[PDB]
């Protein structure tokens, strides 16, 4: 069969930047009979069907505007936007039909900023929720650019990682940045005999990883 | 130009018309009473003398299903046609030779027995065994199975009536030959209705006039082919060193093709709306065809002249 | 132009029978052919097959052998897939495409709005929000954040709202992914820790899947 991979799968891209992203497929998947390259690249906005862009690798579809420009044959094909907006935030998938239908990985596109302020949470479970027949401690993280952290939990020295949960926000439009959140779930009568719940999330934006503890 | 379909379109009632179906029935009785005439002319003798010795049957085997699907791709492949265009040649090719190719054979006048053995044996070997070298020869075009699609009734249907009116004229022959004349004056007259019959045909039931804007180099390659086909044959039986007599009737049964399969088939698989002239490709192929037979007649009694 | 109309949002048991419908009426329907794709939520797009509504013919992916199962109407130009084999896993959202077919499906230039499909055990359950407040001895700071948690339910139909709070500043809503069957989703809210006493904040969620719109406010500890 055939393999799509696309090396970057994720970028970060200013104004005036240009992405040009590259997949390099598994063959040489073009047609020595008809010159016309199978090659198609879509684009799909988030929460939206997929728009189709470039068809034949080199020629595109009427009424996507001129920045959009693929270029490439034999096994690489590279797609370029050159003045990139603000609403050509989306993936691409540079799907291929020479011998079967492929789609690629996917990239991802975003938006540059200088640093990461990320703010740190702890919330212990409600009164009442203790009554319910289980613990639940949630934290979450706050205002930080980079998608590579790690959180974890420490307990009395020892750790777990065991029933832990991470949820992603979707960058907003509202600043560059995005939060993330972590929840731990516990049922009764194996909450209260440890205590601890000490918190630790490591960023880059610092050398020393940020820890918060909790008691009773 | 991206991809859209041909604005070319067919009259909804062209499905069902009576006039098409009259046109059929009166061709099928046309092929019926040619074929009776045409096996008048022939006797068991030969037919099992060259059924006995089969090396003309396999010369003609190896070159209409060993190098004529080879040459249909490779013609398809060097002149950068498209993917219908490219199917529609290889199974132009593939195809086995039809009576035209026979009745051209009487035109020459050689070897009618072999002639006939040639044509009913390419038909069965067809029915047996066309769809896996189809199969084999269009890797990268119509990647569908394609298998459950090749005519096969009609094959047998079309065997059926080629094979009776010459096992009929032949026992006619054989047991009581006093009605020639009758026959023969039948077989002029139909001719003649034939001319009729195709000339009403070309006038008022083509329909569409538009295959001059069909792509000069398909109309090229359709050119090329039987002329590549009876040049091809005729060396071939050249360098095998039989008798004089087979060369130009096993060349020129080579050469020919049946078109009637292949626009069955491109009928099938695509919708008419999507095919533009190549709908009307196999019926100028057919022309052309007929064109070079008719060259090569007047070569030959030009020959034979001096 | 001519658009791809989709049979819309389904649920289903993990063991049953599910069809597609996707319909088209803006050119003539046998001139193109209709592809499926498979989208599980995060995963980027997969294939699935094509069928040509001319002469019925279907390709299928390697997957989909099994389960994959496409047919089509000429009369009401409409293309139906079924599955008939269901998991747990198998909930994503499916799109059908329209590509021009003479030997190779070239691209597909125009798709369907999607269909949503999930699978699950069913059997609709009331969130249950519950409030966070700090104040476990931290000495908290200028600002502070605030949320209410909600457990235990089972529809993707749910929204949650700060009248009293920030109201489009400062607020976050994380999504839900699943978990046990049951998916959660949290939501925060910043307010100054000074403006904080003086004005109550109360978080309201909206569940139009039921009839359950609970409001409470949280309490310090």
């Amino acid at each position: 069969d055939i393999v799509m991979t696309q090396s970057p799968s994720s970028l970060a891209v200013s104004a005036g930047e240009k992405v040009t992203m590259s997949c390099k497929s598994s063959q040489s998947l073009f047609n020595s009979r008809t010159r016309r390259n199978y090659l198609a690249w879509y684009q799909q906005k988030p929460g939206q069907s997929p728009k189709l862009l470039i068809y034949w690798a080199s020629t595109r579809e009427s009424g996507v505007p001129d920045r959009f420009t693929g270029s490439g044959s034999g096994t690489d094909f590279t797609l370029t936007i050159s003045s990139v907006q603000a609403e050509d935030l989306a993936v691409y998938y540079c799907k291929q039909s020479y011998y079967l239908l492929t789609f690629g990985a996917g990239t991802k596109l975003e938006l540059k900023r200088a640093d990461a302020a990320p703010t740190v949470s702890i919330f212990p479970p409600s009164s009442e929720q203790l009554t319910s027949g289980g613990a639940s401690v949630v934290c979450f993280l706050n205002n930080f650019y980079p998608k590579d952290i790690n959180v974890k939990w420490k307990i009395d020295g020892s750790e777990r990682q065991n029933g832990v949960l991470n949820s992603w926000t979707d960058q907003d439009s509202k600043d560059s940045t995005y939060s993330m959140s972590s929840t731990l779930t516990l049922t009764k009568d194996e909450y209260e005999r440890h205590n601890s719940y000490t918190c630790e999330a490591t960023h880059k934006t610092s050398t020393s990883p940020i820890v918060k503890s909790f008691n009773r | 130009n991206a991809s859209a379909p041909f604005n070319f379109t067919l009259p909804p009632n062209f499905g069902k018309r009576p006039t098409d179906l009259a046109l059929s029935v009166i061709l099928v009785f046309m092929l019926f009473f040619i074929m009776l005439s045409l096996g008048c002319t022939m006797e068991f003798s030969k037919i099992k003398a060259h059924l006995w010795k089969p090396k003309g049957l396999a010369i003609a085997l190896v070159a209409q299903y060993g190098i004529m699907p080879l040459t249909a791709f490779v013609l398809g492949k060097v002149f950068r046609l498209k993917n219908i265009e490219a199917l529609a040649i290889l199974v132009c090719g593939c195809s086995p030779g039809g009576n035209l190719s026979n009745v051209f054979s009487l035109a020459m006048k050689g070897d009618m027995n072999l002639s006939i053995v040639m044509t009913t044996c390419s038909t069965f070997c067809a029915l047996g065994m066309m769809p896996l070298l189809l199969y084999i020869y269009s890797r990268g075009i119509y990647d569908g199975d394609l298998k459950d699609k090749v005519p096969y009734k009609g094959i047998v249907i079309s065997l059926v009536l080629v094979l009776i009116p010459c096992t009929i004229g032949i026992v006619l022959k054989s047991k009581r030959p006093q009605y020639m004349r009758y026959v023969i004056k039948g077989g002029m007259i139909i001719i003649l209705l034939c001319s009729v019959a195709v000339t009403v045909l070309s006038a008022i039931n083509v329909g569409k006039s538009i295959m001059f804007a069909m792509t000069p180099l398909l109309i090229a390659t359709s050119s090329l082919m039987p002329f590549i086909g009876f040049l091809l044959g005729y060396v071939l039986s050249a360098l095998f060193c039989l008798n004089g007599r087979c060369r130009r009737t096993v060349s020129m049964e080579t050469g020919c093709a049946n078109v009637q399969l292949c626009s069955t088939i491109l009928n099938v698989a695509f919708p008419p709306e999507v095919i533009g002239p190549l709908f009307f490709f196999p019926l100028l192929y057919m022309i052309f065809q007929l064109g070079e037979g008719l060259l090569l007649i007047a070569i030959f009694w030009c020959y034979e002249k001096f | 132009e001519v658009q791809l109309q989709q049979s819309g949002p389904e649920l289903v048991k993990p063991g049953a029978s599910v069809k597609m419908s996707c319909k088209a009426s803006g050119y003539t329907f046998t001139s193109y052919i209709i592809h499926w794709v498979k989208q599980k939520p995060g995963q980027g797009l997969e294939w699935i097959g094509y069928i040509n509504p001319y002469n019925d013919g279907t390709k299928y992916n390697e997957k989909f052998k099994g389960k994959g199962t496409l047919t089509s109407d000429k009369s009401s130009s409409t293309a139906y897939m079924e599955l008939s084999s269901l998991t747990s896993e198998d909930s994503a959202v499916y799109y059908c495409a329209r590509s021009y077919y003479d030997g190779i499906p070239h691209y597909f230039d125009y798709w369907g709005q999607g269909t949503t499909l999930t699978v699950s055990s069913a059997k609709t359950t009331p969130p249950s929000v519950y409030p966070l407040a700090p104040g476990c001895g931290d000495t908290t700071g200028s600002s502070v954040t605030l949320g209410c948690l909600v457990k235990g339910y089972f529809p993707e139909s749910v929204t949650v709202t700060w009248n009293s709070g920030s109201l489009s500043s400062s607020v976050h809503t994380f999504p839900a992914l699943l978990q046990s069957g049951l998916y959660t989703m949290s939501s925060s809210v910043t307010v100054p820790s000074s403006t904080w006493p003086s004005q109550t904040v109360t978080c309201s969620v909206a569940h139009p899947a039921s009839s359950t719109t609970v409001d409470k406010k949280l309490e310090p500890s």
